[PDB]
RNA sequence: GAGACCGAUAGCGCACAAGUAGAGUGAUCGAAAGAUGAAAAGCACUUUGAAAAGAGGGUUAAAUAGCACGUGAAAUUGUUGA
RNA sequence: UGAGCCCGGGUCGAACGGCCUCUAGUGCAGAUCUUGGUGGUAGUAGCAAAUACUUCAAUGAGAACUUGAAGGACCGAAGUG
RNA sequence: AAACUUUCAACAACGGAUCUCUUGGUUCUGGCAUCGAUGAAGAACGCAGCGAAAUGCGAUAAGUAAUGUGAAUUGCAGAAUUCCGUGAAUCAUCGAAUCUUUGAACG
């Protein structure tokens, strides 16, 4: 009564969405019949409830991995696919942005830089 | 009164559902301080 | 003693840390020692204790009993060890809790997974048992 | 009402003339729903519904 | 534990009772009248109680009770009748009987060597 | 009667007539707070509630706000 | 603490009741209110000196 | 003009107003027969 | 991580399903309440009683530890003895 | 001398004391003290108006105030509907 | 002589002091900087085989994925796990998700 999320990770929509088919199918027969004889039948009730919720989350997850490929070379991406962060750190400037300085403050950096030396005791 | 929304009535069905006593089972847990509803 | 300040000596934090542990935590605590044959054979002390374990009670009332682990109620920190039992009032056998420390590994339960446990722990022994010496 | 209909059609098999609903006072919906005469819910909840 | 340790129970009956919802003040001069009796006249007593026939002396708890002439049994004036109380001495004496019975001794040379009425926790 | 239910912070506190609510005055985008009173602060602070998101953000710091998959994860 | 025995709202009730001059917990609902506060002698009250 | 009341009876510990209803009263004890002989005795000593 | 701190009327109001129960129209006010035993082994069975419970018997090292549970003061009360 | 100290007997079950110094939230009969508990008063004051209850049977361990039937009263459509 | 009132003892009551304990508090010190329109803090309603509260979660609902450990959970019932295994667990970690109605609240 519970599927393998091994299993679940090789195969493709097609089979993914078949399966979260029967797998709604024969729960909903099933809660019809669940209204007598609560015994084993109520284990088989709690497998096929997270049967679903695992089907769910690997049909969600390729179709999120797929979205990634879609727009690896895109300048904008959705919100959902986004890194999180904090609201500070998403209006943080970038570490180009930050780094980045004026090519006056460069060319004194280039030919005087901060040397290394030593002082005999 | 005879007229109520559906809202109302779902929080008069919580009220009398924190009234309901404590099961049975609960009171033969181990490390359960729990006697009775209050 | 101690010295590095990550340690704690509170009495009162080593408490709460000992009875609100997870069980996974609950699992290195009720650990037991393996026998003098089983020392010499694997160079390991003391392993967490197992369901198919074998053991014999060497403390308390019911010493020299020696019989299969049944169960590790991580929950109560006790185990319970085949024929080890008693009687309830109404003539219902119910089992009676040991601690690991108070028995003593005489058979163990092997997979993949144990053989890696003694591996590891018989590693370090003669790491240290050479570094010692040479 | 019209999602109860097509729910008992789809999944069941099972054909209504009439379907009535109150909320019970727990928070959760009863639906009546009344067949065709051509079908019997004797029939049907033994078949089916697994009731006596 | 019971208060008169000095009688083993192997030769003696006995029998309790605790949140006895009766009045302490009536069921302690019910007890009195009854203390160092016979087991048949202690019942048979009792019973005239409920049916006003006898009287139970009110000596401690006797402020500004009323006047009745079975108390020239006892030689005084206050008596009452305790029913509730009575009721529940019944009881407890017919539950010493049957411990009395179950254990082999003779119902018919029973005496109340020792009887006690001590306060409840208060309701 | 005089007050009904609010509907931000679930007391029966909202005027019937101000349409304001007297805890903490809900049509006002801010809550309602005043420094004379600290118990009414403790009352209504952060570790009152349920804490959806706010708890998760500690353990997220701890790793460095680190984005995708550790490696050979299936 | 600074503001131990201090988190309460106490007045004298007055002088002319036949009670002692404390200040007592108002309210009306609760086994605190009407109770003495604010005082070494109080149970949950503050003491003499507090230690700083 | 004001009710004198007594803290006796059913007025020991009131907090508010007794059962006599007037505009002003004032609820006196034992142990302001202490203190008013007191003032009294200061301002017979100092005037 | 610590203390020449406090130890259930103390220490934060809160060692407990505490800003809870409860009070006020409302702003707000705001408690009380820790401890069987190493292990529930938390009285099988018999007997009296409508029942609650009681008496035998049993568990335990301890029922002088009966979930009105560690120890169990005083005020106050009962019985017995003088 | 005294504040007190020490021992015997019973209860109980896990930590405690002498000596020299150090330290303090350190010694109570009172504060109409605070909190909690407990008395005498006291089996006392008292348990109203709305006129009114009665007989047999059933149920039940137990029936004035639970039911059935039968008598006696009442609200009187501006009702005790 | 009894009763009654008073004194002392014994045992039993009432009550919860003393003693011992303490996953709590109080104060000091040290390392670090991290809420929210990508919808916060707070409010509500639901979710467990048998739950009222506290807790956790959100119709994937006392939870899903992934990683690690390596055989439990436990008050009861029922499956489990073939045990030489993609692998139990009210386990831990945590980089992927799901995320009802409101609330700055935004047809
Ligand atoms: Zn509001």
């Amino acid at each position: 009564g519970k599927v393998k999320a091994g299993q679940l990770w090789s195969k493709n929509k097609e089979e993914l969405t078949k399966i979260l088919g029967e797998l709604k199918t024969e729960l909903s027969q099933l809660r019809i019949q669940k209204i007598s004889s609560s015994g084993a039948k109520l284990n088989k009730i709690h497998d096929l409830r997270k049967s679903i919720a695992r089907v769910l989350t690997v049909i969600n997850a390729k179709q999120r991995a797929q979205l990634r490929l879609f727009y690896k070379n895109k300048k904008y991406l959705p919100l959902d696919l986004r890194p999180k962060l904090t609201r500070a750190l998403r209006r943080r400037l970038s570490k180009e942005d930050a780094s980045r300085v004026l090519e006056k403050t460069k060319k004194r950096l280039t030919h005087f830089p901060q040397r290394k030396y030593a002082v005999k005791a | 009164p005879s007229h109520k929304t559906f809202r109302i009535k779902q929080k008069l069905a919580k009220a009398q559902k924190q009234n309901r006593p404590i099961p049975q089972w609960i009171r033969l847990r181990t490390g359960n301080t729990i006697r009775y509803n209050a | 003693m101690k010295v590095r300040p990550t340690v704690s000596s509170s009495r009162r934090k080593a408490r709460k840390a000992h009875f609100s542990a997870p069980s996974s935590v609950r699992r290195v605590i009720m650990s037991a020692p393996l026998s003098k044959e089983l020392r010499e054979k694997y160079n390991v002390r003391s392993i967490p204790i197992r369901k198919g374990d074998e053991v014999q009670i060497v403390r308390g009332a019911h010493k020299d009993k020696e019989g299969k682990v049944t169960s590790v109620y991580r929950l109560k920190y006790v185990i319970h060890v085949e024929r080890v039992t008693r009687e309830k009032a109404t003539g219902q056998t119910v089992p009676i809790g040991i601690h690991p420390s108070n028995v003593v590994i005489t058979k163990l339960h092997l997979d993949k997974d144990r053989e890696n446990i003694l591996a590891r722990i018989k590693a370090g022994r003669e790491q240290v048992a050479k570094a010692k010496g040479k | 009402k019209a999602q109860i209909k097509q729910a008992l059609k789809k999944l069941y098999d099972i054909d209504t003339v009439k379907i009535n609903t109150l909320i019970r006072p727990d928070g959760t919906k009863k639906a009546f729903a009344r067949l065709t005469p051509d079908v019997d819910a004797l029939d049907i909840a033994a078949t089916k519904l697994g009731l006596v | 534990r019971y208060a008169a340790t000095e009688i083993a129970p192997t030769k003696s009956a006995r029998a309790r009772g605790s949140y006895l919802r009766v009045s302490f003040k009536n069921t302690r001069e019910t007890a009195q009248a009854i203390n160092g009796w016979k087991l048949q006249r202690a019942l048979t007593f009792l019973q005239n109680v409920i049916d006003k026939k006898e009287a139970v002396p009110m000596r401690r708890y006797a402020g500004s009770t009323g006047r009745t002439a079975q108390g020239k049994q006892w030689g005084v004036s206050r008596a009452r009748w305790p029913v509730k109380s009575a009721q529940f001495l019944i009881g407890l004496l017919k539950n010493a009987e049957a411990n009395a019975d179950a254990k082999g001794l003779d119902t018919g040379n029973l005496i109340i060597k020792h009887i006690q009425v001590n306060q409840a926790p208060k309701q | 009667k005089t007050h009904g239910l609010c509907r931000r912070c679930g007391r029966r506190s909202l005027h019937n007539q101000k349409k304001v609510c007297a805890s903490c005055g809900y049509p006002a985008a801010k809550t309602r707070k005043y420094n004379w009173s600290e118990k009414a602060k403790r009352r209504k602070v952060t570790g009152t509630g349920r804490m959806r998101y706010l708890s998760t953000v500690p353990r997220r710091f701890k790793n460095g706000f680190r984005t995708g998959v550790p490696k050979g994860a299936r | 603490s600074e503001k131990a025995g201090h988190q309460t709202s106490a007045e004298s009730w007055g002088t002319g009741r036949a009670v002692a001059r404390i200040p007592r917990v108002s309210g009306g609902g609760t086994h605190r209110a009407g109770q003495g506060a604010f005082g070494n002698m109080c149970r949950s009250g503050r003491m003499f000196a507090p230690t700083k | 003009q004001v009710k004198v009341v007594k803290a006796t009876g059913a007025n020991r510990g009131i907090k508010g107003r007794p059962k006599g209803v007037k505009g002003r009263y004032k609820m006196v004890d034992g142990r302001m027969k202490k203190e008013m002989r007191a003032l009294k005795r200061l301002a017979k000593k100092k005037r």
